[PDB]
């Protein structure tokens, strides 16, 4: 039963981590977004000239 | 190039250009700091051997291991034998008197 | 509050629910009549102790 357990805590240990990871993912595409609309703003600065 | 604009020597358009630049390089290292903060989460344990994924394969070699040293089968009580239904080449199962 | 962690949680409760069953108690305020039980025995949930 101990063995078991031990088992069933790393399984939770690991889902923890991969939520984490996930919320990380998140962060990572707002950047993305950052970066496009930075092109976009040049893009509209541009054609106003 | 901005000290030239300050003195009127060069287009506008050039720093503006310029400073696009520089922030579109800043937000293409924020996207590659984001990219090594995710794949640290699943490394935050310092020791390769404290892994949750290493862990969960030690336990089943835990389990294995116990069930090899538990075909030799030991006595808990001193005492005397009294009854043997047991020969060698018998199927046994853990339902059957020994 | 996301679901793998949730899951995982279930599975560590039932680990740490069969583990803690490990001490069988009696739901009785009674007297011990005939007893069949004798340590190193090996038990199953429908042998009478």
């Amino acid at each position: 039963a101990r063995q078991a357990f031990e088992k069933a805590k790393t399984a939770l240990a690991s889902s923890v981590r991969q939520t984490h990871q996930l919320m990380i993912n998140s962060k990572q595409l707002q950047a993305n977004i950052e970066v496009q609309k930075i092109a976009l703003a040049k893009a509209q600065s541009d054609y106003n000239r | 190039r901005v000290p030239l604009g300050n003195a009127n020597l060069i287009g506008r358009e050039e720093l503006q250009h310029a400073r696009d630049a520089v922030t579109s390089a800043q937000a293409q290292l924020d996207v590659a700091i984001q990219q090594y903060n995710a794949n640290q989460a699943m490394i935050l344990g310092t020791k390769l051997e404290d892994q949750p994924a290493v862990q969960q394969a030690a336990t089943e070699v835990r389990n294995a291991w116990l069930a090899l040293e538990r075909t030799r089968i030991i006595s808990p009580m001193t005492g005397y034998v009294s009854r043997r239904a047991v020969q060698p080449g018998a199927q046994i199962s853990p339902t059957t008197p020994l």
